């Protein structure tokens, strides 16, 4: 479980980043 | 023939195949793609590592679970364009994990496997948001 939930919560936060 | 699906699986093919030895939207799909994965490859190489380290790659059965993952990720309803980029990236990252234990015969197809499940689950979602080009736009400057 953690590897998914770690990739996907980077994607979240690179999100975030760009969207700023 | 599904031109999105065309799009797709050149601006991610060309990507991934990159770390092995048209039209204007995919040429710029694919500088943005490469600019912006290959930046998180450089600043997340140890949790790269340590997912790859999980997947233990070292022959073809191996491979399997690596399209699990990106089915498993594109499943979730939850999308946007930095969990997009992350997955491709990611997948670049392994691409160079195939090329050093000479299974370069596997990036084409991770390339066409993230490229299916990328289109199959999130078709809608990538329209809505102008497809490739919001890709460029979202990413850009
Ligand atoms: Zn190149
Ligand atoms: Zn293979």
């Amino acid at each position: 479980i953690w590897l998914l939930q770690e990739l996907l919560r980077l994607g979240d936060e690179i999100n975030a980043r760009y969207a700023r | 023939g599904d031109e999105l699906y065309r799009q797709s699986l050149e601006i991610i093919s060309r990507y991934l195949r990159e770390q092995a030895t048209s039209g204007a939207t995919s040429r710029k799909a694919l500088e943005t793609l490469r600019r912006v994965g290959d930046g998180v490859q450089r600043n997340h190489e140890t949790a790269f590592q340590g997912m790859l380290r999980k997947l233990d790659i070292k022959n073809e059965d191996d491979v399997k679970s690596l399209s699990r993952v990106m089915i498993h990720v594109f499943s979730d309803g939850v999308t946007n364009w930095g969990r997009i980029v992350t997955l491709i990236s990611f997948g670049a990252f392994v691409a160079k994990h195939l090329k050093t234990i000479n299974q370069e015969s596997c990036i084409e197809p991770l390339a066409e496997s993230i490229t299916d499940v990328l289109v199959r689950t999130k078709r809608d979602w990538l329209v809505k948001q102008r497809g490739w080009d919001g890709f460029v736009e979202f990413f850009h400057v």
